[PDB]
């Protein structure tokens, strides 16, 4: 009764610690290295907002000048 | 001229009318309460200033009076023991004169007490007429028991003498050279003025050579830094921050401390100015208070912006000055992180392209001239005097992740990283840096002083760091090695800061008790190489006389290595049997 | 290797995408833990 | 020492740009010199300029320039800076974000004008925080304690009791004066009634002085809602020696009011979308706090603040975790649960939560018994996690007791009820009935003098 | 249908309302309606109206309590089952994992488009409550000391008319709440077996 | 030796005309007086953070991560410096050196010079952290002008199809070190424990010459044809029949 139950724990723990180790080593590293790319896709369209409301802050003072 | 008006504010920013002879980057006296301003734009006649304090209150027609100098500092004595913020305001003078709390916002008072006066002494063969250039060394003042400040001569001029003044009492006002030049006779006082953007001029840069003994057994031995050296350290809430800030002021081999405390707390920097007028170091003599040998630059969040990103760049221009004399000046930034977004500030009100992660375009240049201040250089001048500086930079990153715009510009720079760990400050392991992460490349310009002096040191570094590489994979998973490995972590590299001798130890101890735990090593390798368990049961006594070796205290001094030579031979027996 | 579009709210999607994997995991180590633990004292009987 | 100058009155204004109006031929005008409009149907309106170059002052209006003129507005300066009248009669008192009175009274009688945007503390003259506020919620004080100087703010998400337990820690607070000064910035109309009719119908109307600024209110008094806060609050600690403690509500609504005034003036945005000098403005009113060395007084925060999307590393969230001192976590998990003050005990700790406790400010065992009931409730929760993953009976005798603690952690100890107030002294004695369980020799992190002591009754 | 907390019309929005029903698109690819999820919605007017419930639906206040803790209980457990299996991890967390399928089926989903779902009065509403808790209450004690893998088919009958509650006319006021007396006394039998 | 030095405390503005300088000179002692030069250039990223920061004070065009517009052009003028001419015996070949931020290759700086050089050498921290000396990992490190500086007439002729080879077991193999993380140390094949068998043999023998050794390329081939021995055959399927029939037996 404990020589059926020792070899079917050791089928049940392989196929649990691939599991495991698929998530650890597959999963969550495409995870990571995905959301550390949603953060400078982030950034890389804040900076090009500062740079169309910079033109017309620029623009804004020479027409401005052209006023004056 | 000499005044200009305002002609209008929008903020910070103050559009000076009527300054035609403005230079950039001038400070300035906004108002009738002298705010402080900074030159940064120039349309002409007109000079855009933006204002360190709060403009609340300017009009239009307010004089402002320009100062025709850059953002500087007073050099000169009294300057040991003193507070001062970001651009060099006494904190402890700015709250017994005024007998307030609160910084009064216009108050233009004197960086150097202009009442104190200093016992003065020519230097004695610097004769009227005698030629001096820029850098030497013209007089000494006894300004503690500890510091003789040496008063030098302002780089930029140079002359022949014609008035010096006789060895008596002077003032800070008081003229005490007059030099002669090809145009004018130009006289100057015990203080000079020097811009904090501007590099200190001296000689020639040498190589770093000599360590930092700063007291621990881990930092002196295994991850070892050199006096000229520059340095980083992690930021978290409590991991050793307090130890490392205050062992180096306390028991390094280090002239002058200078911290900077960079924009920190309100409470952080409370406790700091609460702790430090009240360190004391053990000197041949009696013991005296660490407040005759630093000075501190204590800036909170509250004050204005322009003064914690010009806390860095004074902290290391009153570095620089007192490494000129000959001293091995030695500067703790607390921190850089909190630097690095009072840059974010300045040059967000600029409106500039935030190039990576919100911080302005020259990150990386600002700390590579800022980390570049550090060095052992023969100094300018004719007495042929050497000095050094170290700069200590602590990084506090969002988190305690190595990947940050600053964080990974850091420590491209420095060369040391005392990797202290917040895991080994929960489990009591102290000094709770780290053995991994932490490294130094300040280990082949070392091995001329582990040669010339100390030269059973070198072997053992290398052999004791394959051991502690070795026991981390052994622990993932010989068994001699995680005995000896179990040993080092407890009683070498732990050491606590409390026990009367523990708290501070030298080299040759510090040889000493390494040289025993592989001594112990490689004799138990071949032990096991022509029994283990026998070794650990049969050997319990001197393994007793190894993780008691700890406790030799300073009145044992020639007995500490005298105990370190009959505990190695008893080890010589037992190897045998 | 990328998944989906940056940039606004697949941000908040993948943290908790995460949080779900991370703590996924931690529960799947205590059971392959037990289950050696099981495994370890049916070993000595 | 005042002005007796009459004040002009400008019928010269320049153009209306949304907010603002800006005027012309205006002779020596200052920088936030206040301005009292006058429209043409005789409603007055305040008014603070924001900018002024040359003959110019760029006014903008608090309510708004809604049928505003260009030929017959009256604007009649006022020759210095917005100064609010500060005196020891504003406790028990409600007033506007402004500083006129709700609460149907007069208006306050000073013994001086304060300048609103106040002075910056001197670092040297402070002193470190020791002594505790026992401000009554068990979760709060009993593990992640307040010290008397302390800032602490309150993390919440947009839908949880934060307010109502706002209000608990502004009833239930200190012990031997304590007043206390209430800003309630953004608030509802319901939650305006209710923080009027809490706290004013029971009997802390002694000591704390409220004064709350509507969603309704215009959006530059919320600006000048926590600058009315402190600068009262610092002349209650540094002018009267009274233990003041600030409660700063909705500030995540505060940094969308800056965020209306910085595009007023047409600056462009900084990191997603909040201004770049944001770590300023919230360190002029964080550091308005700590205690001084001349005077036994003190200031204390507690700024409550709603991170949206449960997202910390949003800019509010993140620029006070630098000026402050550590966070106390309101969860949502534990709300939905249904235990009313949701404090969550693992996420939230108390940086001077070592100084503030000890047996000559609380007791001796308070050091100890905060270390050990958070430690094991960090055991507690694996275990709950454990007994879904083998089952409720098979898994350890160890795990039997500790789960039945965190059954008893959460129901008796941090399920504090909406009305009971709680002493410190009342905290760790529900912190010894928990450790009642786990006999001696199991809790590892008590020295075993203290625990011969409490643990045997 | 997608950003749930970081939209500035929402974000600005959340800040003044008081209460906040989120329509959820993950119950709406079931087609479950009406979509709104119970975890992210909320509504600050509890305090507002427990003087007016203890009035006049005085048992109304003690079952809204434990009404919202099975639906939390069941969504933790959800994790749970998805990742290790249905082992069922439980008995006395087992009945809380489908007197919750009996709220999310037949106490919260409402067609509409019915001549009797299109509008429930609140004795309708309150009734269904305190039934579907009933059952709760006495089959947490019953465990006390049985399995639902008996009680399941054995009250079959019970769990078939727990579900029917649904279906009666807006028009018959004291014909339901009979029938709310009528089911509740025929579980007080079977509890007392 | 020509030793242009620019430290970290000299201005900003001279990071731009620095390697200008530096190609000129070498575009005079080849080109004008016919001798081989070698132009390193060190920290070619820096320079590129002294080109984005006065560009920002320029206010004009961010491309990628606040790097100008132009930033292609700029790194362009001083690459394509090189090569030799037809009328002239001399030669100009440049090393530059470029620290990536953060690893990314895919950040601008290894980006826009990868496009631009003549391929590319990596260096792998990996393999720093080993104690590897040269650290070089050979994956992302290719040269473009591999097919024409070998041959019959130049270097030995197995020299440029073993090297198709020696990337397919370092590829796979790297594959293997993949999936032992995964399954583990024991579900492997008998075919992919040979390519964890050469991927270690590799590191340490192929590569760490240590910092005063030089090896010539018939020394490189003959301790390169000795990891691909501890192969089988019908395994190395880039080499041709013809070619491999000389060098497998020794």
């Amino acid at each position: 009764s404990l020589q059926t139950s020792f070899v079917t724990l050791d089928e049940a723990i392989k196929i649990t610690n691939r599991r495991v180790n698929a998530i650890e080593h597959v999963i969550i590293p495409r995870i990571e290295r995905t959301l550390a790319y949603i953060i400078t896709e982030l950034d890389e369209r804040e900076r090009e907002e500062f740079y169309r409301l910079k033109k017309i802050q620029e623009k804004k003072k020479i027409l401005k000048e052209k006023s004056d | 001229s000499t005044f200009g008006y305002v002609h209008g504010v929008s903020g910070p920013v103050v559009t000076a009318c009527d300054m035609a002879g403005a230079a950039m980057y001038e400070l300035v006296r906004v108002g009738h309460s002298e705010l402080v301003g900074e030159i940064i734009r120039l349309e002409g006649d007109m000079a855009t200033i933006q204002v360190y304090e709060e403009t609340s209150g300017v009009s239009v027609g307010d004089p402002v009076l320009r100062t025709g100098k850059p953002l500087s500092v007073e050099l000169g004595p009294g300057i040991m023991g003193a507070i001062f913020d970001g651009i060099q305001r006494p904190l402890s003078d700015i709250s017994s004169q005024t007998q307030s709390i609160y910084i009064p916002r216009g108050v233009n008072v004197s960086a150097l007490s202009r009442d104190v006066k200093w016992d003065f002494t020519p230097c004695k063969n610097l004769r009227v007429g005698s030629h001096i250039t820029g850098g030497d060394i013209y007089g000494i003042v006894n300004e503690n028991s500890l510091i003789k400040h040496k008063i030098m001569l302002p780089p930029r001029n140079r002359g022949t003498v014609t008035y010096i003044a006789p060895p008596g009492n002077y003032d800070t006002s008081d003229v005490v050279l007059e030099l002669e030049f090809e145009g004018i006779k130009e006289k100057f006082s015990m203080v000079q003025v020097w811009p904090v953007r501007q590099v200190r001029p001296v000689t020639e840069k040498l190589p770093a050579n000599h360590p930092l003994l700063t007291g621990q057994r881990v930092l002196d031995a295994l991850f070892p830094c050199v006096q000229g050296g520059t340095t980083a350290i992690p930021g978290a809430f409590g991991c050793g921050k307090t130890v490392i800030s205050q062992s180096l002021s306390k028991y390094s081999n280090s002239d002058v401390i200078i911290y900077v405390g960079c924009g920190e707390r309100g409470n952080e920097m409370s406790e700091v100015l609460r702790d430090f007028p009240e360190l004391t170091m053990e000197v041949d003599g009696k013991v005296e208070s660490i407040m005759k040998r630093t000075a501190l630059v204590a800036n909170t969040s509250n004050m204005p912006v322009a003064a914690r990103e010009a806390s860095i760049y004074t902290g290391i221009t009153l570095s620089e000055y007192f490494r000129d004399m000959g001293y091995h000046v030695s500067m703790m930034a607390d921190s850089t992180s909190r630097w690095a977004e009072a840059l974010r500030e300045i040059s967000g009100r600029l409106a500039e392209m935030p190039a990576d992660s919100g911080y302005p375009a020259y990150l990386g240049a600002r700390l590579a001239s800022f980390y570049e201040r550090a060095g052992r250089v023969k100094c300018l001048g004719n007495p042929e005097r050497e000095g050094s500086v170290s700069i200590v930079g602590a990084v506090s990153p969002p988190g305690g992740d190595f990947s940050d715009p600053v964080t990974s510009a850091t420590l491209g720079i420095v060369q040391v990283f005392w990797g202290l760990d917040k895991k080994l400050a929960q489990r009591k392991h102290f000094p709770s840096v780290n053995w991994l992460i932490s490294y130094s490349k300040y280990m082949r310009a070392l091995d001329e002083y582990y040669d010339k002096h100390f030269t059973e040191f070198v072997p053992l570094r290398t052999k004791a760091k394959e051991i502690l590489q070795e026991e981390e994979d052994l622990a993932e998973i010989d068994k001699i090695t995680l005995e000896v490995a179990k040993l080092i972590k407890d009683d070498f590299l732990q050491q606590n800061g409390y026990t009367p001798y523990d708290r501070f130890c030298p080299f040759y101890k510090t040889v000493g008790m390494l040289s025993n735990m592989i001594a112990f090593y490689d004799m138990a390798r071949r032990a096991v190489e022509t029994t283990w368990s026998i070794i650990r049961e049969h050997m319990g006594e001197i393994l007793y006389k190894l993780s008691s070796m700890k406790f030799k205290d300073p009145v044992k001094d020639g007995e500490a290595k005298i105990k370190a030579d009959y505990a190695q031979l008893l080890e010589d027996m037992q190897n045998a049997f | 290797r990328i998944e989906i579009f940056p940039s606004r709210m697949a941000q908040t999607i993948m943290k908790a995408r995460l949080k779900g994997a991370q703590t996924g995991r931690n529960l799947l180590k205590k059971k392959s833990d037990a289950l050696t633990l099981r495994f370890r004292q049916i070993l000595k009987k | 020492n005042y002005l007796s100058q009459p004040r002009l009155t400008y019928k010269t204004v320049s153009g209306v740009n949304g907010p603002l109006v800006i005027l012309d031929h205006v002779k020596f005008p200052r920088y936030a010199e206040i301005v009292h409009l006058t429209l043409p149907d005789g409603t007055k309106r305040s008014g603070q300029v924001l900018e002024v170059s040359g003959s110019k002052a760029v006014v903008q209006v608090f309510e708004g320039t809604s049928g505003i003129d260009a030929k017959k507005t009256s604007c009649e300066f006022t020759g210095d800076i917005l100064r609010t009248p500060v005196s020891e009669d504003m406790l028990g008192r409600v007033f506007n974000g402004s500083g006129k009175p709700i609460d149907r009274g007069p208006v306050v009688l000073a013994e001086d004008f304060l300048d609103i945007m106040g002075q910056p503390i001197n670092p040297q003259c402070r002193i470190y925080p020791e002594e505790m506020i026992q401000t009554g919620i068990s979760a709060i004080d009993g593990m992640n304690s307040i010290a008397r100087g302390q800032k602490i703010p309150i993390f919440s998400a947009a839908g949880l009791p934060h307010n109502e337990i706002a209000a608990q820690i502004c009833r239930q607070a200190g012990l031997v004066n304590f007043a206390i000064v209430f800003a309630a910035m953004g608030v509802n109309m319901e939650t305006a009634r209710f923080f009027k009719s809490d706290f004013e119908e029971n009997g802390s109307m002694d000591n704390v002085c409220l004064f709350l600024n509507l969603a309704n209110d215009p959006t530059i008094e919320r600006i000048i809602t926590p600058r009315l806060a402190l600068t009262t609050a610092e002349f209650l600690a540094y002018q009267c020696e009274k233990h003041v403690l600030v409660i700063l509500t909705d500030m995540s609504s505060y940094a969308e009011a800056l965020r209306e005034v910085s595009a007023a003036r047409e600056e462009v945005p900084g990191r997603r979308g909040f201004p770049g000098y944001m770590y300023t403005d919230l360190a002029t009113i964080y550091e308005r706090a700590g205690r001084v060395e001349g005077r036994n007084g003190s200031i204390t925060q507690i700024p409550i603040l709603t991170m949206p999307n449960d997202d910390i590393t949003h800019p509010i969230p993140d620029l006070t975790g630098y000026i402050t001192e550590g966070q106390i976590y309101v969860d949502r998990q534990l709300h939905n649960r249904q235990i009313y003050p949701p404090i969550n005990v693992l996420p939230s700790l108390s940086r001077l939560m070592k100084s503030a406790i000890g047996e000559g400010m609380t007791r001796k065992d308070h050091a100890d018994v905060s270390n050990q009931l958070y430690a094991c409730y960090a055991i507690g929760k694996d275990v709950q996690a454990m007994k879904a993953v083998v089952g409720e009976e098979a898994l350890t005798s160890d795990d039997l007791l500790y789960l039945e603690f965190l059954q008893k952690f959460e129901r008796n100890f941090i399920a504090q009820g909406p009305y009971e107030n709680r002493t410190v002294y009342e905290t760790l004695d529900i912190g010894w009935q928990l450790l009642r369980i786990f006999p001696k020799e199991m809790l590892k992190r008590i020295p075993q003098s203290t625990l011969s002591e409490f643990y045997p009754r | 249908p997608g950003g749930d907390f970081s939209d500035p019309v929402t974000s600005a929005t959340l800040g003044i309302v008081q209460v906040f029903w989120g329509l959820d698109k993950k119950l709406a690819q079931r087609k479950h309606f009406p979509s709104v999820n119970w975890l992210i919605s909320y509504s600050k007017y509890m305090r507002a109206l427990d003087e007016y419930y203890d009035k006049h639906f005085t048992e109304f206040v003690p079952l809204r309590t434990k009404a919202k803790e099975i639906l939390q209980e069941e969504e933790d457990l959800a994790e749970i089952v998805q990742l290790v299996g249905k082992a069922s991890l439980a008995e006395t967390d087992k009945i809380t994992l489908e007197v919750a399928k009996l709220i999310k089926d037949d106490f919260l989903q409402q067609n509409g488009y019915t001549p009797y779902d299109r509008f429930c009065p609140f004795y309708k509403t309150v009734g269904m409550l305190s039934n579907m808790i009933a059952f709760y209450d006495m089959a947490r004690r019953a465990v006390e000391t049985i399995t639902w893998s008996i009680i399941r088919e054995h009250m079959g009958e019970i769990l078939y008319k727990l579900s029917s509650m649904k279906f009666k006319d807006p028009v018959k006021d004291g014909e339901a709440k009979i029938k709310a007396d009528y089911a509740q006394l025929l579980e007080d039998m079977q509890n007392a077996f």
